[PDB]
């Protein structure tokens, strides 16, 4: 049975705050698709054909 | 068939008659005469616009 992941219980309290004393800068690469092949295609050659 | 048929690189062995893309399609054969491997490729076509 899979795991969804990791529990964590933040440790939250009315007057607790956790603020960041440091950075890293990412990059991520993000890939999309714009265009397919522009096939076309003679329906009297591909039915028939001489 | 119909074709530009012409000379060729590929070697059939010797009981083999006709040759094939992957697509099914003939695309060599072997004169029954004179044993040479001739290369089918397809007459030239394609849309006319104006
Ligand atoms: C079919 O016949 C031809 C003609 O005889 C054979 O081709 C060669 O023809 C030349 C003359 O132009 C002869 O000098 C050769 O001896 C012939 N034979 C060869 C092997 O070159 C052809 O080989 C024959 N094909 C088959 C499958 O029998």
């Amino acid at each position: 049975t899979m795991s969804l992941g990791a529990e964590n219980s933040v440790a939250y309290s009315n007057n607790s705050i956790a603020i960041p004393i440091n950075f890293t800068i990412s990059v991520t690469t993000e890939i999309l698709p714009v265009s397919m092949t522009k096939t076309s295609v003679d329906c009297t050659m591909y039915i028939c054909g001489d | 068939g119909t074709g530009v048929l012409t000379e060729s690189n590929k070697k059939f062995l010797p009981f083999q008659q006709f040759g094939r893309d992957i697509d099914d399609t003939t695309d060599a054969v072997r004169d029954p005469q004179t044993l040479e491997i001739l290369d089918i490729t397809p007459c030239s076509f394609g849309g006319v616009s104006v």
